[PDB]
């Protein structure tokens, strides 16, 4: 239980509660990675590495599960307050502390954490490469991840994939096909069966299509989102929203990403 | 136990044991590491890479365990003519394989 | 109850809880700004003034609490003659009151308080802009929704996200699409998860889009629609629908505001 | 029955097969199209090495060898003994990774036959119907090029129920809305061919197939389904093999009409 | 049942039930005839010839019935195969023989027995002849069809109607109408009550719409599909899906057919 675990925490057994919920749904909503890539189960404490093999006859590379945190603070005359007007605690600074993390392990999904010599979808080496055209025009959007999707099919990677674009190339499938006269969205969905994901940490005009599949791709788990009681400091109360992730990519050449030449 | 552990081996608990003491014998007359260095462990087999915090005159560096190891081989025939003549079980071979062993992990300290 | 808070007022138990009937059942359905925004409360009456947290993309701002009221009146030679022929008593007013405090709401909760200076949807500093075109011709309003909510999505706000449009707007989405023979609202409809409302204190071509969720913005309720007596004077029954009601915008980046130059 | 008794000496304790039993069957479903729409004749038994197939041209017995789909994984014994030792469940991603590969196996044997057996496919069978499709492009095109190729099925009497299946880039193409009815034609579709509309990688291009449905028609013989065989233990490591052994038998071979691409 | 019926069956009861079930299933799937005709019977085997009374816009003539089988054979190889690895016996040439007495009772129903002088829907006289257009051309199929219909309404055939047409024609109905965006076949299907189906029996382009009800025409069936041993002879195993069946038109003013000129 958290309350016997931080016996000097201000928040009551029910407060708790209402602050991991709070965390889970601000992470759940944030989160883009963890929609089409599986978890590795929670490893737990005891596993402060994993064993990624990378095929490409495989080899074998020790990986760091990094700690990703943000820490917020519940003023104690806030606290106070609602303890005395019987009003609920606003864990708005949890919600963001939440969002903030979500957006940590996104950026290490994608980008990779540089630090620990762990790469992301975005650098992993042996990834496929498509250039894509000019997505203003309508039907060329299609076009380039058809070509794309034939891409990992000759690498021996039949699907379902999953597509994530950034939001400027995002906002560009939602036009009406002149070919078709539907919404360029739903016929890329139709290829893309598990389903077409935009991504704030991908910027200008990146995307990234990914057999979907636990032997292809996963994040090992050392501990899902939890928040922790620093201790009291200045009579304040800081909590830390912590995770421990790391992303193994076990097939690169399952991973196409489309780059703009530009 | 070894039996147990492998119930297809030919040799029973008691040859397996003499199979065990003649390897940690030749170990441990070749092994110069462990004469000075302290062991840390035995850690168990739900450790496969270990944490060094390297103090200069601190850093942290994964050093993942490895294996070393050598084969060797009891043949088939000198395992019956010894059991047929109930003789004691030539481990010469498996000596020679620790002492190989212990050559490889002098080689890596 | 209400008839020993009032011990003097005309309408008996079964009468006044007809009187908040009325007025909560005219309030819903005009309350735009309830739709989508969540409820940080009942606080009480022991609250006056709310603490709102500004994360601009902290700085902690006292915002009071507004009270909004509208007074009708109910006249005694009418409740006399409904209480002559058994008839229930008319609450036609009392409806027409509720009506007005919901529209004080939405125009506060959207172009926010002058007098108290809190900053409303259409309104507040950090919010996003974008200008929209022509929505007359068809296609443009969807692509407009496109680029605003493109705007949120590279602010980290990745919905659920609320549409509001004034008349004009909303009902320039009733056309058929261009080239994909759905309407225009069904295809905004599926972009904007929250619903597509509409409001008619938006005057002209404007909207907002807000990203939902009450750690991006709340609304603080000391007390809800209430009914109260304010005593009889000249043998009538004056009485006031108030609440006591204000918008906190903790993230004005999650508000995307749509405007015509 | 378990599988612990027959494997002796397998690592893998009766909850752990069991496990692997699932990650196999469950990756394999995932990506097994033939299965949605043929029957499946058997499991015949180990007894069954090959199969009688009677082909009523529109009566000819041809002697089909059931071939053996098989992929290859092996789990790591250091991986085992750190799972086991830390209470956390066996990895099987390797296995879902063959589980994948023969179910695409058995899917492109459906389709395009198996050249070193002679056993004929879908797309393959000689006495088939063949339609040539115009541009899917064009609106009214996809709807009708299905009419005829459903009225060429008509008049070599079989009147369904068929099953039409699609390479992933014409499936997305029937995703259009129609000319005139201004209603998507997949539901156009979907009510000519009632036992469902499919989509399979194996096709590639401008291609697909309109099959009856029924046993008298076309059947799957199997005599092992899905099945993780335990090999011998080489070099401590413990390697696997995911198994099965179908074959596809046509009795009428005109029940089976071809969209080729001119 | 059948074991004892024929006690030197290789089919057990549960095998030879297999074989009926078989034969049923490819039967239904394959009788267009018995989808809108109604079944007058089972007379039983008492029963070989019918009196059919015209009525001309009575005529009575005795029909006699004709049988309609096919043969099919189980190989004993097959058979004992079966049984030695205790697999279920293969029954797909039973189901062929099915389909081919389905398909002999849809030619005898829909163009007559000329052997023993039995007249068809195509062929029977006194019946109406609509000679249809182009039928490429969208919106004349459905013209055709009113104006067909329309000579069954001025013979006081009011309806429900079945139209049959030839794969050709039937396949000719799923275009989309002309300017009313529904698919031509769906207005057919409102205008046909009893159904619009399909035969391969009618060539080229050619169809049948008949008015529905015993009174117009039914079927005489003394015997239904079943499967006979026909005693082992060369080790294998004959058997012989047949039935007895006829078809009375009381009214030949209530078909109307449709040929092309």
């Amino acid at each position: 239980n958290k309350s016997q675990l931080y016996p000097d925490s201000p928040l009551t057994d029910q407060d708790f509660n209402q602050l991991d919920q709070t965390v889970i749904e601000a992470a759940r909503r944030q989160l883009v990675g963890r929609r089409f890539i599986e978890l590795y189960g929670p490893l737990g404490r005891g596993m402060q590495s994993v064993f990624n093999d990378i095929f490409m006859s495989s080899r074998r590379v020790n990986y760091t599960i990094p700690m990703l945190y943000k820490d917020f603070v519940l003023y104690w005359r806030d606290l106070e307050q609602s303890k005395a007007l019987d009003i609920p605690i606003d864990f708005s600074v949890a919600a963001n502390a939440a969002r903030d993390v979500a957006f940590l392990e996104d950026q290490m999904i994608f980008h990779g954490s540089k630090e620990f010599d762990i790469p992301g979808l975005m650098n992993v080496k042996g990834r496929l490469t498509h250039l894509i055209g000019n997505w203003y025009e309508s039907g060329n959007a299609f076009q380039d991840i058809v070509e794309a999707r034939n891409k990992l099919l000759e690498m021996n990677h039949n699907g379902p994939y999953a597509l994530v674009l950034s939001p400027e190339l995002y906002s560009l499938l939602h036009r009406v096909h002149k070919d078709t006269n539907v919404l360029e969205i739903e016929h890329v969905r139709e290829l893309i069966t598990a389903g077409v994901f935009q991504s704030p940490v991908l910027k200008g005009k990146s995307g990234v299509i990914v057999n979907t599949g636990r032997n292809n791709l996963d994040l090992a788990i050392s501990e899902d989102f939890e928040t922790a009681y620093l201790g009291e400091e200045g009579m304040n109360h800081p909590f830390r929203v912590y995770e421990t992730v790391v992303l193994r990519i076990k097939r690169p050449a399952a991973i196409c990403t489309l780059i703009d030449p530009e | 136990n070894k039996s147990q552990l492998y119930p297809d081996s030919p040799l029973t608990d008691q040859d397996f044991n003499q199979l065990d003491q003649t390897v940690i014998e030749a170990a441990r007359r070749q092994l110069v590491g462990r004469r000075f260095i302290e062991l840390y462990g035995p850690l168990g087999r739900g450790m496969q890479s270990v944490f060094n915090d390297i103090f200069m005159e601190s850093r942290r560096v994964n050093y993942t365990i490895p294996m070393l190891y050598k084969d060797f081989v009891l043949y088939w025939r000198d395992l019956e003519q010894s059991k047929a003549l109930d003789i004691p079980i030539d481990f010469s071979v498996a000596a020679n394989a620790a002492r190989d062993v212990a050559f490889l992990e002098d080689q890596m300290i």
